[PDB]
């Protein structure tokens, strides 16, 4: 048995198809740290590309709650074609501290 | 604020020296080796004690010669051991215990040589009393003295 | 002697402080033996002032459990040593005084560069935050293949061995101690074959896929031609055997991937002649502080997985020292010194050990994001080749990713991730059982 | 076929000097004088006595050879304020007789009112010094 | 594994063999270890690359501990490059962890692999060529006190020592620049006591000017300016520094006519040890292959005979063309260095005026006497500190030009020097 | 003198021994002038040590079957020679000694640079793998045509003639001994029009096509401005005509094509004044392994199909020379010295008779996978153009390398494969008749 050519896409694209209980456990990492979560969609996943269009803000209403999961369905349906991020954000150290996409074209 | 004593304590890589008994210079009696006693270990230092007359010459801690039992000292020259080298004959301390007294055809084995004390390879195997074979041929050192012995603050370069 | 050893001396803030381990020949007491470490590494055994440049002992601490052993605290000041030059801090400090005879054995097991000295230094060129930024890869511990057999492949033959680890989601893959230039394989020629598969594998799948080119070399004219080329193939890492080129090379080439955005990827190859004796050497926890202030955005730091509790605290307490701004003072876990590193950059720590599929659980919790995990150095492969080899070497990863960023505690729920990440994919369940 | 062993004597600590050894202490200021010094014969290292003789073999070290009269000691670590957690057990004092001259920072034998004693002293006492004590070695464990 | 211990192969002439010191953890058995220091040593396309072991020899005198002879294949390295030697040899070998000590005695690089490199820039011959200084071993103080000295006062310092007939004056390792003493400022004023002490006494006299920098642009930049004072000698610390700035000085000091003093600072982090390291004679191999015309051999001193016989291994290992395998000197395998040229063996310890006859007897001809190392100075000063080391020089040369066995004659052809010199009168006792 | 003629020496394995082929005058005996071509290559005719620089003798072997003749094999020592100097083995060997008066005619057949000596030198650029993984043609002997007519044609006609061979399956295509740049046809133009031609010819038909631009230039500076422009033009091939130009305008391109990725065709311009008498010159495998030793990927080793049993022994003793790693000692098949290439890389043998199609069998299997085949040079083209003249090249070679690769031994079933690959090829079977 082989690999097969697939294209695959960022840090959580060697699992299975992330479903939306799984996200809202995935941001509660994200939140829960301090951290600032945010949306970011993209026409194409490109190497060359390494920047994806931010989602209204880096949204924020409290230290724990559904903040970003309402957010995301909410774009897919106004972008349902675009490579749709979840990142979070640190300020301290000052990178993101995730970066994975939950919807695909 | 006290300063902190030299407490040394001995590791178990290193190994630790053994007194050996020494008699005179060659000619020697056959007599003057089988007065010399068993000399045992006062722990934990090898902490030796004696009340007669003899000479004793600590030798540092090797394998063969640590795991010996009656290690004895008879100092005589290099020519008395055969030629091995372009070296003069030079002094020679040897050391030979009492207890091995086998057959062996490369090993040396101190013999009695009409009540005198020799050194003799051994092919075929004699009716002669063996006085034990023995353990290590040392010479003395060739050094620069005070700076190997007295002096601590060096350096490698 | 003893005017070198000053028990009273607070050290001041820009000092360069030096935990040494000091195994004294009996009947040298410790104050002598330490006002001795601090005598040949400064101001030898009046034409100058004395007490400006010298180099104090100033505390003791015997170790404990041990005797005839301490560990010297001296203090350096400051303007003793060269701005910009880990090659003069050991010159300095570790250069004239192993040797010295009233000494059975030395460590140099930490030091302290201040935050006035830090900042001569560059640092690495790129962070764990830059590099993470150069390649778009956040929030897991990226991967590195390490290309077996190591000797007599040719060049083409080597990338085609990159390119299958390069496809199956492994981010680097490394390129070997052994490997600079050999008569089967010449660098200009691995550097292309590389490239070539590279811009193959980053093409294919939209990640930013990278190699370690190996630039160390014999001189330092021969080492950066070898890097303006991986610059010029558009590489976005280089890599260097730091110990055996030395700091001076290192900081020729950490000075010239900070000016041409490389990655560097410090090796430390011939580390294990200076770290790896517990009583004489340098701790390899100063050979991480030195190259943190040289280059590198990435340093083996081993392994954890063979090692018990105090060697794998001492372990995780340089993969703080060179990823992490303020660390503090904890002998235990082997720092002596609390380092302030004044926002300097911070370093991988990669892993490297016999590791596999069943230490995912294990390289994610111990290392954390700001982390590389090598691959196939000691472990015997997978039976589908590399691509599906690569897989299961990330496929593992992004489940113990997934499983940490949802409270499972990888510890104790780690070996169920695996598994159940072992159904979702077929090239990580043949890969499940060795 | 002549073939011989010689396996000299060829690194540092290769020098193991006759220190002598007295009685377990309490002991008087007499049998640090009364014990007679060493007359090495220096090809050899030879050392001889007629009397009741006693002596210990210490390895030899760049402090135990540089010293001119070293003569070692039975004793205990309770004499010497330590602060590991290592038990108290045997120590053999090597006691440099020949350094009588007082430091401030390390350890000499002076004879307590006819009692020989280890202490520190801080200021030079009026009670005379007999000796420096070089190293207190310890048993491999 | 065990097809890396082939005890039937006899090497070849074109490998690079390699004589460990394993000292196994206990339950490893002597073959398994030495089939594992030419493991990970190698290939972790795999009979004709491989390291393999060919010979056990364990160590007399000592059990747990035996020499595995590794013999790695010509064509696994870099031509040129003892950094790929380094790399590929003691890389990934000594934290093995079934080995409880290993330590690298002996290497020998064939007559097929030195071809490759460089060797010294200048030999003996080409060296004492360049500084007309012939028949006899060259001197050098080191400034004392290290640190401090500014560049003018260290300079008035290397003016002193150089009057008094010393050859040359090393800089110290820990003086590169440093803000009480520039380089640009040190070698200035070092370079203007220098035409100044050769202009008053003519011999070639020069300073080993440190040129180990952080960079390697600012350690060409730092010998390119030691170029244009014109001067004889630069100095390169090798270990801390590293062998691609030594190899990239060496080309450099080949191709500019500039002599190279070798330092072995950070050597004994690195050997010190007798069971565990890199020791120091294929560190001599390995600056010679890349380049010095001097090295730190230390001092043969303070030495016995053994550890004075194994000093003397190296200094024939990098002096002398051929050198025979003398397991008892230290020197593991046969060295055929194929004409490269020599390195000078510098005596650096605490040598002093009455280690005059041994050092002429020992160190021969081609050889630097450093002095200061551990010595109170002398009491009066450094040009007569200078003159007592050059009067003492030469009268042991004297004396061996003229047959006397300065073994035994030695400590009369001072004494009879101290009555025809004032300086060395003085520094007779002390 | 007779002090240079040691029968006894047993040579060592790092001397540079030499086979030359007295022809003395007579009265002159054969010890005598063998001792003299051992004297003027060296120390000639106290103030050094003469018996470690001087050339010995130590064999002399009469040649069978002519009198007046032998081969005087000399041992010049390692450390008489420049390091990396070919140019230096040609000063000191075939220098001064050819023109001695004692001898009427002197060959040097044949010459062992020992493994010490070949590892101070470079090599080819790329050997025969490197060169093939650059090219990504594997398992068949590459092609050539020749641009006929040599002289006349402008640059853009010169290129149109270029991309027509090359659409059809041929590989490389040759630039011609006289054309390096001349009134009618300049370098920069040339070498700009044939860019463009293969460009157009790799676009359209996908393999790497190549051509050997003529780089041979009046000065090594206008020669390395004329590969620095065919670098810039990212051609795969240079050429060099390196017994006119020399060896170290050869050597320094050697150099250059290694640090630059160039391949490096080496033609043997100017050779026959010195290797095609039979009884004076230097013969070609001193010149194969003179320029193994500097650079060539390829070298023009003529033809095998005009000459005998015995020309061709030792026309594929010199392509094993320039090809293998260790060749053994046969003199039958010409080569007097056991050669150990110490995996210095191969050298391509390149087939450059008057061949056309019916020579595809017997040069696939006389020279093997690690060569080139080039045409056009006395065979009269082709009735159709171009394109199909090297589609005829191309079909006629890939049946006898399928021919070859399934047992049917091409030396007796050769010329039924070109007549069955005429039947599927319309442009060999118009080629199948001349």
């Amino acid at each position: 048995q082989t690999l097969p050519k697939e294209r695959r896409y960022e840090t959580l694209s060697y699992l299975p198809p992330l479903t939306d209980v799984q996200i809202e456990k995935q941001v509660q990492y994200i939140l829960s740290q301090g951290y600032i979560p945010a949306v970011e969609f993209n026409e194409v996943s490109e190497p060359t590309e390494l920047y994806w269009t931010l989602w209204k803000l880096p949204l924020f209403g409290a230290k724990t709650s559904r903040e970003v999961l309402a957010e995301v369905q909410s774009c897919r349906s106004q972008y349902p074609g675009h490579y749709i991020r979840v990142v979070g954000f640190d300020n301290i150290k000052q990178c993101q501290i995730l970066s994975f996409i939950v919807h695909k074209p | 604020p006290a300063p902190i004593p030299p407490f040394f304590r001995f590791d178990t890589e290193d190994e630790l020296p053994r007194i050996v008994p020494v008699v005179g210079q060659l000619p020697l009696k056959a007599e003057e080796l089988k007065a010399v006693p068993l000399v045992e270990e006062i722990e934990p230092f090898r902490l030796v004690k004696f009340s007669g007359e003899q000479a004793w010459v600590a030798l540092p801690g090797w394998q063969v010669l640590l795991a010996a039992e009656d290690p004895v000292t008879i100092l005589a020259t290099s020519d008395r051991f055969p030629k091995q080298n372009q070296t003069e004959p030079g002094p020679v301390l040897v050391v030979v215990d009492r207890s091995q007294r086998e057959w062996n055809d490369f090993s040396y084995f101190v013999v009695d040589h009409d009540g005198e004390l020799d050194f003799q390879w051994f092919e075929t195997k004699p009716e002669f009393p063996i006085l034990g074979k023995v353990i290590i041929l040392v010479r003395p050192r060739r050094i620069l003295d005070e700076n190997v012995t007295k002096d601590s603050w060096q350096i490698d370069e | 002697r003893l005017t070198y050893y000053t028990p009273d001396y607070t050290p001041k803030d820009t000092d360069i402080l030096a935990a040494f381990r000091v195994t004294p020949q009996p009947g040298v007491p410790f104050e002598e033996a330490a006002a001795a470490v601090a005598a040949e590494s400064s101001t030898g055994t009046l034409l100058t002032d004395l007490d400006r440049y010298k180099g104090r002992c100033y505390d003791i601490e015997p170790v404990p459990g041990e005797d005839n052993q301490f560990i010297a605290y001296i203090a350096y000041p400051l303007d003793l040593f060269e701005e910009g030059s880990i090659t003069n801090v050991l010159t300095s400090i570790v250069g004239n005084v192993f040797g010295f005879k009233a000494l059975r054995a030395l460590r140099l097991e930490d030091i302290r560069f201040p935050v006035a000295y830090i900042k001569t230094f560059q640092g690495p060129p790129h962070g764990i935050q830059v590099e993470r930024d150069k390649l778009n890869k956040y929030g897991r511990p990226l991967l590195g293949c390490t290309i077996k057999p190591k000797l007599g492949l040719s060049a083409k033959n080597y990338g085609r061995a990159v390119y299958e680890c390069l496809r199956g989601g492994l981010d680097f893959t490394k390129d070997d101690e052994n490997i600079n230039s050999a008569p089967f394989q010449r660098w200009r020629d691995r550097f292309l074959f590389v490239a070539d598969a590279i811009t193959k594998a980053q093409a294919e799948t939209g990640e930013i896929k990278g190699h370690y080119l190996n630039v160390t070399a014999p001189t330092c004219e021969e080492m950066l031609k070898r890097a303006e080329y991986a610059k010029e193939l558009k590489q976005p890492i280089i890599m260097h055997d730091y110990l055996t080129a030395g700091f001076t090379a290192n900081t020729t080439l950490a000075r010239w991937c900070r000016d041409n955005g490389v990655l560097l990827h410090i090796h430390r190859a011939m580390h294990a002649v200076i770290d790896r004796q517990k009583n004489h050497g340098i701790h390899f926890r100063v050979l991480a502080k030195a190259l943190r202030l040289s280059g590198g955005d990435h340093i083996h730091t081993g392994t954890v997985v063979g090692k018990l509790e105090g060697e794998r605290g001492i372990t995780m307490g340089f993969v703080d020292l060179l990823r992490e701004n303020y660390v503090e003072q904890d002998k235990s876990r082997g720092i002596y010194f609390t380092q302030d590193w004044a926002s300097l950059p911070g370093v991988m720590a990669v892993a490297s050990g016999g590791i596999h599929v069943w230490h995912m659980p294990a390289l994610v919790e111990i290392f954390g994001d700001d982390s590389v995990l090598q691959f196939g150095g000691g472990t015997l492969g997978h039976p589908w080749g590399n691509a599906p080899g690569a897989t299961a070497n990330r496929v593992a990863l992004e489940a113990c990713v997934q499983a940490r960023n949802e409270g499972r505690n990888l510890a104790r729920e780690g070996n169920d991730v695996i598994r159940e990440a072992a159904k979702w994919s077929p090239e990580l369940a043949v890969a499940c059982e060795l």
